[PDB]
């Protein structure tokens, strides 16, 4: 699930006619378009930061994994953080980060939470759900042995707990095999991470076409300011720059509107991801086909460059 | 009595918390401010000239011939049409956002107020008990009453009890030892009880379960012996 | 003084090593606040560290409860 | 099938598809 997009800002005058005095004087008579566009982009950026905060910063305390990592035969090594590498990410998280990779007044504001902080949040959520079940999401975290938690969940799906205790080794082996196959399935897939790549590519092409549209003439004798203002009289220079100004203003307005629509879609996706974090990871959901296909036992979150990956058991 | 007192204290503190918070009602205020700002910018943009010699019409039609008047008025016409179109598009986007919020509010009214929801962190933080609606100038306020456990204690636990060569599991609850004696308790509250045949069930022998311990399982019928 | 962050350069604030739950977001994990006397810059703290005592035969059970009322707008 | 995992509700002429079988009472053998 995608959670956010890149934060971008624009300089109105610099994009329009790159700090030109006569052009700026002619531009200040059009009203307050630039203020409106700047306000819209600022709102979009604040919304992106809020989306990330809402999805990831749900846990109250940073829970730490016990040093003796034995949980009754279950192996969480693929999803627990690896302290060898300086990134402190799980192998699955590193695979996700490796799988998806990649002016004229335009700029890119950095995100507020770094990737390391998001990884720390994911690690805290994993530690809480592994050492305390669902109790840490409703109040104080209460420790419980992991097989007893799994018996709780089997009772939750309508199977008696003894069925778990008489098949513990088989269930642990099946879980380990499935988690081992998850990484291979992610790696071998050609377009498993299609949504995040699509978001990145849409942002990139929007910026590229906005930059490229400057070369257009929009009916003027030339595209560059210098030729128009140099070899033509000011009375004709005014009307020749009017066309360029209005065309560039229209292009910038179009870019801002598409950005607003895309931001609304990303907000919907982030709300869905936050609901999934609340219900799949912090509890056990009885809703059908919500937390994966089958009878939901549990879920684990993993961070991605621009989103979340849920592992539904 | 304790539960009623706690509820009364929480309800009393709600009003003070609302009054003291500076940005508790932020969302409704932002909605109102955005609407007012859109109207203000729409009204103020009438003063722009858009390249014409003047922004007011009467001067344009007074001191200029009609052949130039038509082209001098077309600029104002197209600029004002552009402004109005921009206003309408922003209104459409904002209306879509407000509709999504209202759908969420209707779902919360149906599932939190008219029932008891088991969805985690939907009707507030904690185990949801019930909810109350309150009206607002442009929205709704939900008061979620929830249950929060407190004052935890550590215990030694076992998955099953081996008695007479057979394994016993708790019907509903956990086997808990206070150091010397074993009891059955409910998961969310500490209320120890004697492990009897009524609150346990038997399934198989006691050599398959990992971590099984030995203890006596009382049966109320045997002591009668009559 | 003058400080360099991944979000740019900050002038008029001093960088400290203590971390707080920040209130003014600057970016890239850097935040600022009023000390009270000067403006400081620091890195976020994501909450206190809590290592729950996990064991293979230990369970925590609550002995009391509270009831709470929460507002949503 | 015992009286411990079953409950009694009415006589056996209203339900459609009812069959005949013995329900084992775990008191009669021991009788305390």
């Amino acid at each position: 699930l995608p959670v956010s997009m890149t934060k971008t800002s624009v300089d109105c005058t610099m994009y329009i006619c790159g700090d030109s005095t006569e052009c700026s004087n002619l531009l200040l008579q059009y009203g307050s378009f630039c203020t409106q566009l700047k306000r819209a982009l600022t709102g979009i950026a604040v919304e992106q930061d809020k989306n990330t905060q809402e999805v990831f910063a749900q846990v109250k305390q940073i829970y730490k994994t016990p040093p003796i990592k034995y949980f009754g035969g279950f192996n969480f090594s693929q999803i627990l953080p690896d302290p060898s590498k300086p990134s402190k990410r799980s192998p699955i998280e590193d695979l996700l980060f490796n799988k998806v990779t990649l002016f004229n007044g335009l700029t890119v504001l950095p995100p507020l939470l770094t990737d390391e902080m998001i990884a720390q949040y994911t690690s805290a959520l994993l530690a809480g759900t592994i050492t305390s079940g669902w109790t840490f999401g409703a109040g104080p975290a209460l420790q419980i042995p992991f097989p007893m938690q799994m018996a709780y969940r089997f009772n939750g799906i309508g199977v008696t707990q003894n069925v778990l205790y008489e098949n513990q080794k088989l269930i642990a082996n099946q879980f380990n095999s499935a988690i081992g196959k998850i990484q291979d399935s992610l790696s071998s897939t050609p377009s498993a991470l299609g949504k995040l790549q699509d978001v990145v590519n849409h942002n990139a092409q929007a910026l590229n076409t906005l930059v490229k549209q400057l070369s257009s003439k929009f009916g003027a004798i030339s595209s560059v300011l210098n030729d128009i203002l140099s070899r033509l009289d000011p009375p004709e220079a005014e009307v020749q720059i009017d066309r360029l100004i209005t065309g560039r203003l229209q292009s910038l307005q179009t870019y801002v509107t598409q950005q607003l629509i895309r931001a609304a879609e990303i907000r919907a996706s982030a709300n869905l991801a936050a609901t999934k974090m609340s219900e799949c990871v912090l509890g056990q959901s009885k809703r059908v086909d919500f937390c994966g296909k089958g009878y939901h036992l549990m879920s684990f979150p993993q961070s991605a460059p621009h989103g979340v990956v849920f592992l539904h058991v | 009595k304790l539960i009623a007192n706690q509820f009364n204290s929480a309800i009393g503190k709600i009003q003070d918390s609302l009054s003291s918070t500076p940005s508790a009602l932020g969302k409704l205020q932002d909605v109102v401010n955005h609407n007012a700002q859109a109207l203000n910018t729409l009204v103020k943009q009438l003063s722009s000239k858009f390249g014409a010699i003047s922004s007011v019409l009467n001067d344009i039609l007074s001191r200029l011939d009609p052949p130039e008047a038509e082209v001098q008025i077309d600029r104002l016409i197209t600029g004002r049409l552009q402004s109005l179109q921009t206003y309408v598009t922003q209104q459409l986007i904002r209306a879509a956002e407000i509709r999504a919020s209202a759908n969420l509010a209707a779902t919360k009214m149906s599932e939190c107020v008219l029932g008891q929801s088991k969805r985690v962190d939907f009707c507030g933080k904690g185990y949801h008990l019930m909810s109350f609606p309150q009206s607002a100038p442009h929205g709704v306020v939900f008061l979620h009453v929830t249950y929060v456990p407190a004052q935890e204690k550590n215990f030694t636990t076992a998955p099953a009890i081996c008695h007479d060569g057979k394994a016993h599991f708790p019907r509903e609850g956990v086997f808990v030892s206070n150091g010397t004696h074993w009891f059955v308790t409910q998961r969310n509250f500490y209320e120890p009880q004697i492990i009897t045949t009524d609150n346990t069930f038997v399934s198989g022998n006691c050599d398959v379960v990992i971590g099984i311990v030995n203890n006596t399982v009382y049966d109320p019928l045997q002591p009668e012996l009559d | 003084n003058v400080f360099q962050t991944r979000a740019g350069c900050l002038i008029g604030a001093e960088y400290v090593n203590s971390s707080y739950e920040c209130d003014i977001p600057i970016g890239a994990g850097i935040c600022a606040s009023y000390q009270t006397q000067s403006i400081i810059a620091y890195t976020m703290s994501l909450g206190a560290e809590n290592s729950v005592a996990y064991s293979n035969n230990s369970i925590a059970i609550p002995t009391n409860f509270t009831i709470s009322v929460t507002t949503e707008i």
